[PDB]
């Protein structure tokens, strides 16, 4: 049983620069009989099936960008991406097929570095439909920011909230290399109607001061 | 052209049986193996094994042997993966992929199915409620309006969201679901559009939750006062 180990586990590389991902095999996967390394590289983008990049360690699958190249032999292998593009953001895997099982490496997460971009902030009161059901969700959207570290705080009539919100961040965008974040404050209809001002307060390194988006409940 | 198409998502209780399928077309079935690959939480792929339809010759990963079974229907050019008694920890995404069987060929996986999310839970299936996130002056600035749909209280994953039956894709963000304290999932899908055309364009989010056989189309209209 041959195992693969990749280095680094995660890598953040600037647009236009070179990305280097290494694969170390626990035993040689080089055959002196065939003069070939029994290794492949795959790309796995968010929401897509994995895609074959190289086989025999260095032979390029048709339709794969000439910016990509596979090298190495024996036990040490490298995937090189030159002139890094936004769409290269992905998980990358090596795999051997020397014997069974045809194990994959554990994966390397390639992240893209781009210029700082502050979030655009939007807020959504609860719909009248949902209010009819007896609950109220207030949604705050932080759109297209970089880097990923962004903070959201909820204030209701200027009082800081705790314990009644959840948030989720997107994967990194394949076109503009940003992130987006959604935060939801959830209350009973009864509690919601006990207050007037609902505010989302946003901190990010692209902002010199916190940005607040708010509405007054009932103001059309 | 060359295609591998897997069954839609599946939800079962522990102990139940399940067989998922991988329908292949666009190539000669007898010239290829079919591999099954499991996606691991966070990161990682596990090669589960392969099966050649020609004589149902099988390799298994030594740590999946005897718990799962691969088979083929060469008549249907289709491969199967089967559990006789599911456990909750079997939950996850499973891919099929084709592998050249020919003399000459390396055993790289050059074409892949879209993946099948199998969920094993004793919890009840529940379809989502879908609520509009209406564009208003509080989600409109700099010429841009944001709008979206809140998809709340469903189980299990996945929920699929498209906009205008797939014709609207740029600027869409469908967020990873969160797990509510209720054990139910919730997510939102949003899009940014010109604020100038809110009066002329129509925005509908199409929500699909196959485990509950739920399909919801929600027209998302700008907020007005009443």
């Amino acid at each position: 049983d041959i195992q693969l180990t990749q280095s680094p586990d995660s890598l953040a590389v600037s647009l236009g620069e070179r990305a280097t991902i290494n694969c170390k095999s626990s035993q040689s996967v080089f055959s002196r009989d065939n003069n070939k390394n029994y290794l492949a590289w795959y790309q796995h983008k968010s929401g897509q099936p994995p895609k074959l990049l190289f086989f025999w360690a260095s032979s390029r699958e048709s339709g794969v960008s000439d910016r990509f190249s596979g090298s190495g032999s024996g036990t040490d292998f490298t995937l090189t991406i030159d002139n890094l593009q936004a769409e290269d953001v992905a998980l990358y895997y090596c795999q051997h097929y020397f014997n069974t099982p045809h194990n994959f490496g554990q994966g390397t997460k390639l992240e893209i570095k781009r210029t700082v971009a502050a979030p655009s902030v939007f807020i959504f009161p609860p719909s009248d439909e949902q209010l009819k059901s007896g609950t109220a969700s207030v949604v705050c959207l932080l759109n297209n920011f970089y880097p990923r570290e962004a903070k959201v705080q909820w204030k209701v009539d200027n009082a800081l909230q705790s314990g009644n919100s959840q948030e989720s961040v997107t994967e990194q965008d394949s076109k503009d290399s940003t992130y987006s974040l959604s935060s939801t404050l959830t209350l009973s209809k009864a509690d919601y109607e006990k207050h007037k001002v609902y505010a989302c307060e946003v901190t990010h390194q692209g902002l010199s001061s916190p940005v607040t988006k708010s509405f007054n409940r009932g103001e059309c | 052209q060359v295609q591998l198409v897997e069954s839609g998502p599946e939800m079962r209780k522990p102990g139940e049986s399940l067989k998922i399928s991988c329908k292949t077309s666009g190539y000669i079935f007898s010239d290829y193996w079919t591999a099954w690959v499991r996606q691991l939480p966070g990161k990682g792929l596990q090669w589960m094994g392969i099966i050649y339809s020609g004589d149902s010759d099988t390799r298994y990963h030594p740590s999946v042997q005897g718990h799962v079974t691969m088979s083929t229907d060469s008549s249907l050019t289709t491969a199967y993966l089967q559990w006789s008694s599911l456990k909750a920890s079997d939950t996850g995404i499973y891919y099929c992929a084709r592998l050249d069987a020919r003399v000459d060929a390396g055993w790289q996986l050059d074409s892949w199915g879209q993946g099948t999310l199998v969920t094993v839970s004793s919890a009840s299936t529940k379809g989502p409620s879908v609520f509009p996130l209406a564009p208003s002056s509080k989600s409109t600035s700099g010429g841009t309006a944001a709008l979206g749909c809140l998809v709340k209280d469903y189980f299990p994953e996945p929920v699929t969201v498209s906009w205008n039956s797939g014709a609207l894709t740029s600027g869409v963000h469908t967020f990873p679901a969160v797990l509510q304290s209720s054990g139910l999932y919730s997510l939102s899908s949003v899009v940014t559009v010109p604020s100038s055309s809110l009066g002329t364009q129509t925005y509908i989010c199409n929500v699909n939750h196959k485990p509950s056989n739920t399909k919801v189309d929600k027209r998302v209209e700008p907020k007005s006062c009443h």
